[PDB]
RNA sequence: UUCAUCUAGACAGCCGGACGGUGGCCAUGGAAGUCGGAAUCCGCUAAGGAGUGUGUAACAACUCACCGGCCGAAUGAACUA
């Protein structure tokens, strides 16, 4: 009911990200480092968990 | 009215898994539909795999083994993990079961479309000790018989 | 015949809704979901009023009636008196009880036939209740309880009684009332089965949390039970 | 687990005995605490007229005693204003019992009960009596 | 034994009969079948375990007369259907699994949830 | 600062192909290169691994490996303060 060609639409805005260690933001999947200024642009990332 | 071709695969005396997924968009038989499947694998052992294509219009039953996949090596044989490392003669009767696999093969003749029906037997005997690799390699048999 | 509802979030309709063979009753704070429960199955044949009784909304503990006449007590205001006798038809009587035992509905256990009152009402009450609503009073109460409304469900058919009820106490009631009588249970085991439920010829309506073999026992005892669009297309 | 009800006048402070107005066994009720009331530096927490609270019984059956259990006002004896118009007021404070989904121990209540309380509970609309 | 009638509660409508019922009654009880598995996103990695259920909370029926017009009109491979009166989730159509509360699989089939519908006998009354 | 790639055409990106015996075989509700174990073969080929990953109830769909051209001068890595 879902027709996943439209799932896999959805899971690029939601599913396919990346989020930083320290701070927890949702950053994009290529993403070397964290956009903000809190965590000082730090280069410890990891994969967004999947479902 | 128009055609529906579909397919199947498994099974030994009755198979209702896959194939009632399919019939979903189609119109609903259950009785009908394992009973012409049925009548596709008569003859055949439950132990091994058959594969078949289903074409209907308006609850028909459709069957036909296409044998291009290891249905036929399976075939000629007899019957926690029942292992398929069995031997057979095949050398002999491959010849003649690689003219039923070799129907489009797209191949130059039947030397190279009887050099790729043993490849996908990866498991029996085959000819006398082994029928893979080094034994299964060079022919010098047939070759000129079925082109 | 068999349906269940429930008022806001509340199973026990009894205390809400006033069900009779000609007229029903309803209180008027009510969802669409409560509404529709009784219009669907009782239709056009029975008119269903939203009323209130004494600026309540309990109208089935304040009000006593069957297929003649509507007992109303002091409490109730001109305006809701003169509201009765417009959406009621003609056929019906209503008319205001003097009473110290206000609330009608626990006091008088009625219907077509037999009426059982409290044992502490007075000669007045008992001489206007055989004038209106046209019912011999007998007055008797279920074996360890003086309040035969809450705890007696009765209809022209059968009757539903108290669970904790002796034999013999049973038998001098269907003796009395002429009907057969069940003692049992409604709304996941609830004592309370005057309250818990209403009842008339064609139609029972209990709450949502009436479990299936509570069910089974309603039904039966009113005889309310008795297709082809079922069937297998294969 | 409370529906809404018009605000009446707080007459029953934490420590009152009022009466008990079944037939459950119990003499009288020792309220300690009112579901639903405020906090405030020094304010006692008040009960009213239809609202739950929890008391104890401190005369009556000894099965009933020495335990806690939440219970049902339905007189009371300072006035209150209904929206008609006229204060009235009950001649003494009366409590039944009951569990905490709001269902009744008792058979049958004595006595009369404000119409308030009845409209709120349902459980005791079905064992009351005379309703004010 | 008799016949018997799932009838619905709040609709009142005799939702299926017997002559139907692939009951399916025994579980598995071993590890892989009768235990409820909760896997992880990668390499089979199993994070809870669960114990199956007493008894099968849904019916496993025909595809019946009334059942027609919503399994023809728009056609999809899930979904879910109501009684004819009052259009409450009642029990759902599946083509893949969902096994019972208390587990085995069924076949693409037709499961009714044993909430919010009864099973009444369609012979006489019980007469205690 | 110290290495390394590059007009004998880089990194990045684009445009093409990615097939045939194939849903191979045991395995199970169902696993088609992708839930997993040992195997790992052949044919057509410039070249395409019984398959690197994403995805699917199972497919599909797509990328990587691989084979060709398109654009045409800079580029990758480790560290010092």
């Amino acid at each position: 009911i879902i027709e996943p060609s439209l799932k896999a639409l959805a899971s690029k805005y939601n599913c396919d990200k990346s989020v930083c260690r320290k701070c927890y933001a949702r950053l994009p999947p290529r993403a070397t480092n964290c956009r903000k200024r809190k965590c000082g642009h730090t280069n410890q990332l990891r994969p967004k968990k999947k479902l | 009215x128009x055609x529906x071709x579909x397919x199947x695969x498994x099974x030994x005396x009755x198979x209702x898994x896959x194939x009632x997924x399919x019939x979903x968009x189609x119109x609903x038989x259950x009785x009908x539909x394992x009973x012409x499947x049925x009548x596709a694998t008569k003859e055949f052992k439950g132990i091994k795999v058959t594969v078949q294509l289903k074409i209907q219009n308006r609850q028909a039953a459709a069957s036909v083994v296409p044998s291009a996949s290891s249905l036929v090596i399976t075939a000629l044989k007899e019957p926690k993990n029942v292992k398929h490392s069995g031997n057979i003669q095949l050398d002999e009767i491959i010849x003649x079961x690689x003219x039923x696999x070799x129907x489009x093969x797209x191949x130059x003749x039947x030397x190279x479309x009887x050099x790729x029906x043993x490849x996908x037997x990866x498991x029996x005997x085959x000819x006398x000790x082994x029928x893979x690799x080094x034994x299964x390699x060079x022919x010098x048999x047939x070759x000129x018989x079925x082109x | 015949m068999a349906t269940r509802t429930q008022f806001e979030n509340s199973n026990e309709i009894g205390v809400f809704s006033k069900l009779t063979n000609t007229y029903c009753l309803v209180a008027v704070g009510g969802s669409e979901n409560f509404y529709s429960a009784f219009e669907a199955e009782l239709g056009d044949a029975i008119p269903i009023v939203h009323t209130t009784i004494a600026g309540t909304r309990i109208i089935g503990r304040m009000t006593a009636g069957n297929r003649r006449g509507l007992l109303v007590p002091t409490q109730t205001t001109d305006q809701e008196l003169q509201h009765l006798r417009n959406s009621l038809p003609d056929s019906v009587k209503i008319q205001r009880v003097e009473e110290r035992l206000s609330a009608l509905g626990n006091v008088i256990c009625c219907n077509d036939y037999v009426a059982l009152v409290h044992p502490d009402i007075d000669r007045e009450t008992e001489e206007l209740i055989s004038d209106v609503l046209g019912v011999e009073v007998f007055r008797q109460t279920i074996s360890g309880n003086i309040l035969v409304g809450s705890y007696c469900s009765l209809s022209n058919q059968g009757g539903l009684v108290h669970p904790q009820t002796s034999v013999q106490d049973q038998e001098e009631l269907s003796s009395l009332l002429q009907v057969p009588l069940v003692a049992g249970t409604v709304n996941r085991g609830s004592s309370v089965v005057g309250a818990g439920m209403v009842v008339n010829d064609y139609l029972a309506v209990t709450g949502l949390d009436t479990t299936a073999p509570e069910l089974s026992v309603i039904e039966s005892i009113f005889r309310l039970q008795d297709e082809s669009i079922s069937g297998n297309l294969r | 687990a409370q529906g809404t009800k018009f605000r009446i006048s707080l007459g029953l402070p934490v420590g009152a005995i009022m009466n008990c107005a079944d037939n459950s066994g119990a003499r009288n009720l020792y309220i300690i605490a009112v579901k639903g009331s405020g906090s405030r530096l020094n304010r006692l927490p008040a009960a009213s007229l239809g609202d739950m609270v929890m008391a104890t019984v401190k005369k009556g059956k000894p099965e009933l005693r020495k335990k806690v259990m939440p219970a049902i006002v339905v007189r009371q004896a300072k006035s209150w204003r209904r929206r008609d118009g006229v204060f009235l007021y009950f001649e003494d404070n009366a409590g039944v019992i009951a569990n905490p989904k709001g269902e009744m121990k008792g058979s049958a209540i004595t006595g009369p009960v404000g119409k308030e309380c009845a409209d709120l509970w349902p459980r005791v609309a079905s064992n009351s009596g005379v309703v004010v | 034994s008799k016949v018997t009638a799932v009838r619905c509660k709040k609709c009142r409508t005799k939702l299926a009969l017997s002559t139907s019922f692939i009951a399916h009654d025994p579980p598995s009880k071993e590890s892989s079948e009768g235990h409820f598995i909760k896997r992880a996103a990668n390499s089979h990695r199993i994070i809870d375990i669960q114990e199956s259920q007493a008894n099968c909370s849904h019916f496993f029926i025909e595809p019946l007369k009334w059942m027609q017009p919503e399994l023809q009109g728009k056609q999809e491979l899930e979904g879910k259907f109501s009684c004819p009166g009052c259009s409450s989730k009642v029990g759902g159509y599946n083509w893949k699994g969902s096994r019972c509360s208390c587990g085995k699989w069924v076949i693409p089939a037709i499961h009714l949830q044993t909430s919010k519908v009864d099973q009444f006998p369609l012979q006489s009354t019980a007469l205690p």
